[PDB]
């Protein structure tokens, strides 16, 4: 009844916003700090076996927004700023002893949240970390200055304003000027002229511009130096070094140029970013920098940027007097869509991903030898005209370490289908060419994977065969079918100009298929989707049939279901929509694929399509017929042998439908915006009728029925929720509002939940998975006395053992709405990592001991 | 119009006191007036005042003008009778017409430094602050080049004070410009061939540049040593004395990095400390031990080895400063990794130990502290025991300088270390020489306490033996004449209760509690209150059953004594109290517990938060002895009867007691007190419940439906001060359960906490706005929105007004929540209102 | 008389408190349940006024804190809890 | 009250308070991790692409008043 919930991450979150590299440790040794969300990582690479090993993990209960290091001068280890959404500057320095991060200094100056105003989205620091400047997106800017004292503790001082009203921020970056007044590069706007004009001329003519903030340490204040307005708006910022390692300034990455920028006599260098020889893109599409990295040498240094489609270039300068020449590009390599790139010492690389498993190579060949063109901005160049590149595979790179990633969980459900006591996780995961569909088994997470086509949306299980009906969607993406007709009218086009040399060329661009998965699927057309629908089996992952599908068709809800009319056959409904254009939201139509399954869910076989007005967003089987949901209308499907008949239906439903899901002789509708609203049909009569909605708006992304009068839901904000109908509550009633029972914040959105039970014979539980890669659990409560010790434990460790970046752990999970009735066990399993003396005070104030108070812990973990 | 004048500001303004009109004085004149217009509105204005001005002065600084500006300003700033925040106002101007003024303060220059100069010397920390800072402000704004040929032709001056001063300045202009842009010319300046009065002056510019700026100079230390070391070997001897000095505070700087800067200044140290004698000698050695703590462990034995023999032979020295030199390189030295104890023990200690621990260094308050910190770092190495036992058959010296100063010694290295060291024989003349140095006082030295404890403290059981023998000393102190002497055994009492209670000899301890019994009623106060400390410390250690005196007969000889006026009588007897309800309630009657309460409900009103908490843990204890009930009654009764200034501490004892013995035996009694139709009574019952839910915070989870009725009947009861009380409950209700499942009964208090939104007294709004902000954290920022939206766009102003006030209390709280609780609103012919990101499906 | 708050950005200070008010929230005036340290910006605690007493501006004989309520609220993130006179000069006391 | 962007006074216009909305919901975006994934996985765009776009969106989110 009583609704007392124990929260429980059993697999933390895989991906990576942020890493770093540095020497945390105090050695020589290299090690990467690495943010998945809301847990902070140090991780360390072993140069012997080139394997990457986990050494720390902590969960901040915050948001980490920008994470950087910095090194004092004389000194021998970095230590890590941490920019959060708590309006808390954090620094810590990890100490290998006792295998923690000790927060060395946590200065306040803003309110709690990702807010617009407040810094911690964006962080730079001084080459010299003699001071470190934490910024937000809008006007306020924040610089503190670091310093040693007797016995070489980092000392920091109070913050210097740095505020400009109506200025937004791009990106901030530390400039290395030696040992001068440190300085930082901020890529900003000013909108105070387009809100002013209502004609739109300011906004077009309001430039993006450079700006310098020099912090003078004699006078002891910032102040906003020089401003150049910039050509084309840069998307972000990389320091070369300067000093006596280099010549300063800063590099600007836009869209299809990169520049050269430096206060005083130096020219602007720029220079456009080489596209792909035969480029299956849209040529409007333009081409931008993901992400970059910096090494260091005692004799020279270069950069690595990637591109949108994951192309690494390096990129190195020429120099003559102090000043700038040329800016030198040359393809290193090819690689996924990085977030972040560490180029340590003694010859490796690691890359985090932004989705899909992140990936450690080693630097073999540095590639200037090879005979390779390099590219710089002297070489003469119509305006218009861009360069040219071939990728290959990896020449210079070595794969000696992949690792594991989760996100992003599209799907999961929880079923036993290797007729295994224990059932098995799953998982549809994984993005465009490198999705995947996992198998996951405890007995920690052993996996296995296999590669699908495009992005899966959702699966269903058949249950005479238990095999897997997967939808693979993805937007601006091409199929297969198209791609072919794009190389053909390519190669036709390329005869159009010798003319054997052309076609020998042709022919082979014609019989080179670049793979996807490692080259990323050659994706453009702002209209365009790409939709493939697929069975498979479970056990071995083998496709037992594909169909691909119109080019301009979306696939968003796929179900199996028997139909009353007929016998036991088994058909599969897919719903799917026509010229689907979002942001700003356009649609033609949709349609519904039928297949009949065949061959005891072998293989489909195409029956009909009936056309509809919206997108049918989601198909639930009821009973006899079905229920469709195409956009606000909830409508019930009879099948006919020519098409789809809609007996009956409903259209009072305030937005667009997401989820439908059905128990007995109702149905749940998870509106976009709205919350779930509860819908009765009675077979009489043949009506839909409203009777119960919700008193808070939600924007639902997933849901799961726990029992007749109760439902649970998943908030696109990273919430859960579990709501009730109140007590004695008629379905002939016009108005009824839904009594929320449970609210809590997990910090990542949840995209799957499902009651299920893990291990067989112990409690029934609630499974989430998420966006983010993690997978977590609720557990709930039997006993008064366990809830209320457990309460007590976390409200000791709220106070005893605070969250690591500054944030208060009951403001975080109370992000959206006020917690109700959960009890947050990651919180509470830290009581193992604090000291001994406060391990023993909080046991004493709860009348035990340490070791009780952990095998209570242990005991709640081995009953999942 | 003009501020208020003070009799010494008439000098500077006297031509503002008549009003005399514009045009008909000369238009310098009329810049004068202005200039001196800002000046008094800067100095003696309020804060509005003081912005604006300084706003004008310096919108205006470049069309004043350097000459007038800074011959009025200077004046000023070197008045005799100028306060220090005057002069710190006088500063920020300063900087701000410097910053303006930027290269026209080029001729003046010379004119400033002459007075800002004297700042640098001044005694006071912040007028040396505020002149470093006008130089530096001055050296932005002129260039290094004005500065350094204004600053030139005092170098070479034969005063030794004024090149003192230009040093000081110069290494001020040095971390202002910072170090680079002065490093040609300190290069230049150090080898000069005119004079040895300049390589003087630069070295002394470097050593004050490293004074300075610490350790912001290790980037360019190598290039400070290598401009700065051939001054060692130079034909002067002051120069080679002041680039010693500037070695070692280059070292003192930059401690503990960069010692490979100073690998170019070992040898040439090494030679001088066998070539060179008298105040270079003490350089040198001074350099050479600020530089050992940054060496390896090797290199930092065998350097220290190879100075020894020197310093061992200058440990005899006649200079004073000498031997504070010679004492602070040894301390430096035996706190260093690579000096063995083995070493220190055999070749630095006899001698150590033989010329430094003499009778007059504990005259001097300096060698004093000196000579313990060093004997203390000494035993923080070399041992305990070996330190203790050169030094121990002193305690029974007949100079009580020099027992003091042992005892110092013994006290810190026993608390430092410990007593596992020593052994028995050492034992037993440590605690002789402890009764003898006790025993002869003519003082109350603390630091003798301060020994006798923490020596006890450090033998454990092991003063057992010796336990007879301190209580016979403590019972033969406790009754002289002098009462300080009487405080100083309490306090040693105080101390040593939990060592005495480990070593099973309960049989003195009563004896010491009954003589303390006897000794009560001290008129003394802090006498008084030492007793009261020692019969608590040892009633806490000892067992209530078997404590001599009885429990019966201290506590109402306890009870009176709440009444004295000292804080420290009034604050031990209330810890005493407390641990006798604690434990040991069982041997006293209700009815003097109930006496005790009324005679404590006074101090709950006390200043010092320390009495105030002991008072709330003592009423703690005794309501969980006795009970809620009968204290709760007379507790209601006196809220009835009394007056509403001593009503706040029955409001807080109620609160105490609903804590301690769980609301439900407090709430429904309050509640009804309601029922009575006078006003001052339900205004009582509205602020004990107000209080009572801000204290209890989480606890009153259980209670607000309870009382839900109560304030629902107190929202809209039509008397002013109801609702405003009412709202303060809701407010702290809604702090104090926040995020633990009250949302149902918050959100219907919230239904008539809202009709009083629409309230002009501002008494009233102010707790309905608390109220609001509360119920926003305690249900979230999503019902507010909610209940504000309806009137965020209304034809009624003053609604709109209301409205959007309480919408900007709710988006200042929560900023980030309401994206994900803000309504549709769809797009129109002209603009584009809907998200569409967030209407994205997978 | 005309009492207001500072509200600048606050720096490393710590905010102190005279002996009239021993643990008083500094915002809402409470006594009950001191929570997060106060901090002040630096023209508060300059020179003569290092250490003196938020409310009244006398010798501070302890920490000046927050109290739960204000935690809660976040009123410890609004700026500089200096309470300052706008009737009244530099010198006046 | 410039200290606080979002805050509104009785003259306050519907374009105003929804392009501060607007903002306010953009920095979020930039803010959360997994609500840039779920509009980086919905549209098929690089997360750079994404928040590249919305800063460039950050001008006029609602177009000229
Ligand atoms: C800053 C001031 O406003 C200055 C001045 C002169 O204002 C008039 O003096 C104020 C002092 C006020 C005092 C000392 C009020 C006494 C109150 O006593 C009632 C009974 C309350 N007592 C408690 O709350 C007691 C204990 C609490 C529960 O626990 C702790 C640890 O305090 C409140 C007042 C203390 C001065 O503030
Ligand atoms: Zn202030
Ligand atoms: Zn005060
Ligand atoms: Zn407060």
């Amino acid at each position: 009844r009583h609704m007392f919930l124990y929260n429980l991450t059993l697999q933390r979150a895989t991906g990576i916003s942020f890493a770093i590299h540095g020497n945390f440790s105090g050695t020589k040794q290299q090690e990467i700090v690495v943010s998945r969300g809301k847990i902070l990582e140090l991780l360390r690479p072993d140069p012997n076996t080139g394997k990457v090993h986990t050494l720390l993990t902590v969960e901040v209960f915050g948001v980490i927004r920008s994470l950087m290091a910095f090194r004092l001068t004389g000194g021998t280890k970095d230590y890590i700023v941490v920019g959060s959404d708590s309006g808390r500057i954090v620094i810590l320095e990890y100490q290998p002893s006792k295998n923690m991060f000790e927060k060395i200094h946590q200065e306040t100056f803003g309110k709690s949240g990702c807010r617009r105003i407040v810094p911690g989205q964006f962080l730079a620091v001084d080459p010299k970390g003699r001071a470190v400047m934490i910024s937000a997106i809008e006007k306020q800017k924040l610089v503190y200055i670091l310093n040693r004292d007797a016995a070489a503790r980092l000392t920091i001082s109070s913050p210097l304003e740095a505020h400009k009203a109506n200025t937004l921020v791009y990106h901030v970056v530390g400039v290395d000027v030696g040992f001068e007044n440190p300085m930082f590069a901020c890529l900003e706007m000013d909108y105070e002229e387009a809100d002013n004009d209502p004609t739109g001329e300011a906004a077009a003519n309001t430039q993006q511009t450079l700006t310098f903030y020099e912090l003078d340490l004699g006078l002891n204040h910032v102040v906003r130096k020089y401003s150049e307005p910039l050509e084309e708006h840069g998307n972000f910022l990389i320091t070369v070094p300067g000093g006596s390692d280099g010549p300063s300034g800063v590099l600007i990455c836009s869209e299809n140029y990169i520049t050269y920028k430096n206060f005083g006599d130096q020219p602007d260098i720029r220079c456009p970013i080489p596209r792909r020889r035969n480029d299956l893109d849209d040529p409007e599409r333009g081409m931008i920098f993901v992400c970059s990295a910096t090494h260091k040498t005692k004799s020279m240094f270069f950069f690595l940027a990637q591109t949108e489609q994951g192309d690494i270039f390096k990129i190195t300068l020429e120099t003559d007097e102090d000043m700038v020449t040329e800016i030198r590009l040359k393809y290193f390599d090819t690689v996924p869509v990085a977030a972040a790139m560490c180029v340590l010492k003694t010859g490796f690389l690691f890359v985090a991903s932004e989705f899909g498993n992140h990936y450690l190579y080693q630097i073999a060949h540095l590639g200037d030898d090879d005979e390779e063109p390099e590219f710089s901005s002297a070489m003469p160049l119509e305006e218009g005209d861009t360069f040219f590149f071939q990728p290959r595979p990896l020449k210079n790179l070595v794969l000696v370490d992949e690792l594991d990633s989760l996100s992003p969980i599209l799907f999961c459900q929880i079923a036993d289908l290797a007729n295994e006591d224990t059932p098995q996780l799953y998982v549809a995961c994984g993005r465009g060419p490198r999705s995947s569909l996992r198998v996951l088994r405890h007995g920690v997470f052993n996996q296995v994977a296999f590669p699908l086509q495009y992005t899966p949306r959702k699966f269903v299980i058949h249950p005479e065969s238990n095999n897997l009906i997967i939808i693979e969607t993805d937007h601006n993406a091409y199929t297969e079918a198209t791609k072919a007709q794009r190389k053909q009218q390519m190669a036709e086009e390329m005869v159009e100009a010798e003319r054997e040399l052309a076609a020998e060329m042709a022919a082979a661009f014609l019989n080179e298929n670049l793979p996807e998965s490692i080259f990323g699927a050659p994706k453009a057309g702002n209209g365009q989707w790409a939709s493939v629908i697929r069975v498979m089996n479970p056990i071995q992952g083998n496709t037992l049939d594909l169909v691909q599908l119109e080019q301009n068709e979306a696939a968003f809800s796929v179900a199996v279901c028997r139909f009353s009319n007929t016998g036991e056959d088994w058909y599969v409904l897919v719903g799917v929509a026509k010229d689907l254009i979002l942001n700003p939201r356009s649609v033609a139509g949709g349609f519904v694929y039928t297949y009949k399954l065949v061959n005891n869910g072998e293989k489909l076989e195409f029956l009909h399509k009936t056309p509809v007005e919206e997108v049918p967003a989601a198909i639930a089987p009821f009973q006899g017929r079905v229920l469709i949901g195409v956009g606000k209308l909830l409508r019930v499907y009879d099948l006919g042998k020519k098409k789809l008949l809609r007996k009956c239906e409903n259209k009072h439903i305030a937005n667009y439908i997401s989820g439908i899901q059905t128990i007995g002789h109702r149905v749940i509708v998870s509106d976009v915006q709205e919350s779930f609203i509860w819908v009765r049909y009675k077979r009489n009569e043949n009506q839909l009728i409203i009777f119960a909605d919700d008193t808070y708006p939600r924007w639902v992304t997933t849901a799961s029925l726990l029992d007749y009068d109760t439902v649970a839901g998943a908030d696109k904000f990273g919430n859960i929720c579990v709501v009730r109908l109140p007590p004695n509550t008629n379905d002939e009633v016009d108005s009824q509002k839904a009594e929320v029972i449970m609210n809590y914040h997990v910090g990542e959105t949840v995209l799957s939940l499902q009651k299920t039970t893990l291990i067989p014979g112990g409690s029934e539980s609630l499974v989430y998975t998420t966006l983010s890669g993690g997978i977590g659990i609720l557990v709930p409560f039997t006993s008064h006395e366990d809830h209320d010790f457990f309460q007590h434990v976390e409200m000791h460790l709220r106070s005893e053992h605070p969250p690591l970046c500054g944030r208060d752990h009951l403001s975080f999970r109370s992000y959206y709405f006020p917690v109700k009735n959960v009890i947050d066990g990651d919180l509470c399993e830290q009581f193992n990592s604090m000291e001994p003396n406060k391990q023993k005070n909080v046991s004493e104030e709860l009348d035990r001991t340490p070791p009780e108070v952990s095998k209570k812990l242990e005991d709640i973990r081995t009953r999942y | 119009n003009l501020p208020f004048l003070k009799p010494d500001d008439i000098q500077y303004f006297d031509k503002l006191l008549v009003d005399v009109d514009e045009s008909t004085l000369s238009p310098e004149e009329q810049k004068e007036r202005k200039i001196m217009k800002l000046l008094l509105k800067i100095k003696n204005g309020t804060p509005p005042m003081r912005k604006a001005a300084l706003r004008q002065i310096t919108d205006k600084a470049r069309e004043f003008g350097a000459g007038p500006l800074f011959n009025q300003i200077l004046p000023l700033l070197m008045s005799p009778t100028l306060e220090d925040q005057e002069r710190h106002l006088l500063v920020k101007v300063i900087d701000r017409i410097l910053y303006k003024l930027d290269d026209l303060v080029r001729p003046y220059v010379h004119k400033i430094l002459v007075v800002i100069e004297p700042l640098l010397i001044d005694e006071d920390y912040y007028a040396r602050v505020e002149g470093r800072e006008i130089i530096s402000n001055l050296a932005k704004a002129a260039g290094l080049a004005t500065m350094i040929s204004t600053m030139r032709p005092d170098i070479d001056n034969m005063d030794e004070y004024v090149r003192n001063t230009t040093a000081r300045a110069f290494a001020v202009v040095a971390s202002a410009l910072g170090i680079p842009s002065l490093l040609p010319f300190l290069k230049a300046v150090c080898k000069s061939k005119k004079s040895w009065q300049a390589r003087h002056t630069g070295i002394k510019i470097v050593q004050q540049i490293a004074i300075l700026m610490g350790c912001a100079i290790l980037p360019h230390l190598r290039s400070l040593v290598e401009i700065i070391e051939h001054g060692l070997v130079d034909e002067q001897q002051k120069v080679r004395t002041i680039s010693a000095l500037a070695i070692a505070a280059l070292a003192e700087a930059a401690t503990p990095y960069g010692i490979e800067s100073f690998d170019s200044v070992l040898k040439p140290l090494w030679k001088g400390i066998r070539q060179h004698r008298g105040k270079g000698l003490a350089a040198f050695l001074k350099a050479i031990g600020y530089l050992i703590p940054l060496m390896d462990a090797e290199y930092a034995n065998y350097y220290t080895r190879e100075v020894m023999l020197i310093l061992i032979r200058e440990f005899q020295s006649p200079d004073e400063e000498m031997k504070k030199i010679v004492l602070k390189v040894v301390k430096q030295c035996c706190g260093t990794d690579g000096v063995e104890a083995n070493y220190i023990k055999t070749e630095i200690l006899p001698p150590f130990f033989k010329h430094f621990w003499q009778h007059r260094m504990a005259l001097d308050r300096r060698n004093y502290r000196q000579l313990v910190d060093t004997t203390v770092e000494l035993a923080n190495k070399v041992g305990a025991a070996e330190i203790i036992s050169r030094i121990v058959d002193d305690l029974k010296d007949e100079a009580e300088q020099y027992r003091k100063m042992v005892m110092e010694t013994i006290e810190k290295i026993m608390g430092n270390l410990g007593a596992a060291d020593i052994d028995h024989k050492l034992e037993e003349q440590l605690i002789d020489g402890i009764l003898y140095a006790f025993q002869e006082q003519t003082t109350e030295d603390s630091v003798m306490l301060n020994g006798f404890g923490t020596v006890v403290n450090a033998l454990g059981k092991r003063v057992k033996p010796y336990l007879p023998q301190i209580c016979g000393t403590v019972l033969w102190r406790l009754n002289n004449k002098s009462a300080k002497v009487r405080q100083q055994a309490a306090d040693l009492i105080s101390r040593t209760a939990v060592v005495m209670k480990t070593c099973q000899e309960e049989k003195l301890m009563g004896h010491l509690g009954v003589v303390l019994y006897e000794y009560l009623g001290e008129e003394y106060p802090e006498v008084l209150g030492s007793i009261l400390g020692a019969l608590k410390a040892i009633v806490n250690v000892i067992g209530m059953h078997k404590m001599t005196p009885p429990i019966k007969d201290l506590l109402p000889r306890l009870t009176p004594i709440l009444k004295n006026r000292h804080e420290k009588v009034q604050e031990n007897c209330i810890d005493l109290v407390g641990r006798i309800a604690d434990r040991g309630a069982e041997y006293v009657s209700a009815r003097e517990w109930m006496r005790i309460c009324f005679e404590l409900l006074e101090l709950l009103k006390a200043h010092k938060k320390a009495i105030r908490r002991a008072t709330v843990n003592t009423f703690g204890y005794i309501a969980k002895a006795i009970g809620p009930h009968d204290v709760l009654a007379t507790l209601l009764n006196n809220l009835k009867v009394q007056e509403r200034q001593n009503r706040v501490c029955t409001t807080v004892a109620i609160a105490i007691v609903a804590e301690t013995c769980s609301p439900f035996t407090v709430l429904p009694a309050l509640m009804n007190e309601y029922r009575v139709p006078e006003l001052n009574v339900q205004n009582g019952v509205l602020k004990s419940l107000s209080f009572l839910f801000e204290y209890i915070g989480e606890m009153g989870k259980d209670y607000i439906y309870a009382v839900t009725p109560l304030l629902e009947d107190a929202l809209m009861d039509r008397d002013l001060v109801h609702r405003q009380t009412a709202s303060a409950v809701v407010q702290h209700m809604s702090l104090g359960v926040y995020g633990f499942g009250c949302e149902d009964s918050l959100n219907h208090l919230l239904n008539y906490v809202w009709p009083n939104v629409f309230e002009t007294s501002p008494h009233v709004i102010q707790a309905v706005m608390g109220a609001l902000e509360g119920l926003r954290v305690a249900i979230g920022p999503c019902r507010m929105l909610q209940y504000c939206l309806q009137g965020l766009f209304h034809p009624a102003r003053k609604v709109r007004d209301v409205y959007w006030k309480i919408y900007n209390s709710i988006y200042i709280g929560s900023q980030d929540a309401l994206i994900a609780h803000y309504p549709r609103i769809y797009n129109d012919d002209k603009n584009t209102y809907i998200r569409y990101e967030l209407d994205y499906i997978l | 008389p005309d009492l207001i708050f500072c509200r600048k950005q606050a720096g490393v200070a710590i905010g102190r408190l005279c002996e009239k008010c021993d643990g008083k929230c500094v915002i809402c005036d409470s006594y009950v349940r001191p929570c997060t340290l106060v901090r002040i910006c630096d023209e508060c605690n300059y020179g003569s006024y290092q250490g003196r007493c938020v409310i009244c501006g006398g010798p501070g004989v302890s920490d000046a804190y927050y109290c739960k309520e204000c935690t809660i609220q976040e009123k410890d993130r609004d700026g500089c809890p200096k309470i300052v006179n706008l009737g009244s000069s530099k010198t006046d006391l | 009250q410039s200290k606080y962007i979002g805050t509104g006074h009785a003259d306050t216009t519907k374009w105003e308070w929804l392009v501060n909305q607007h903002r306010d919901s953009y920095c979020s975006y930039m803010g959360h991790f997994d609500l840039l994934n779920y509009f980086a996985i919905a549209e098929n765009e690089s997360k750079a692409r994404v928040r590249f776009n919305l800063m460039e969106k950050m001008l006029q989110p609602c177009g000229p008043p």
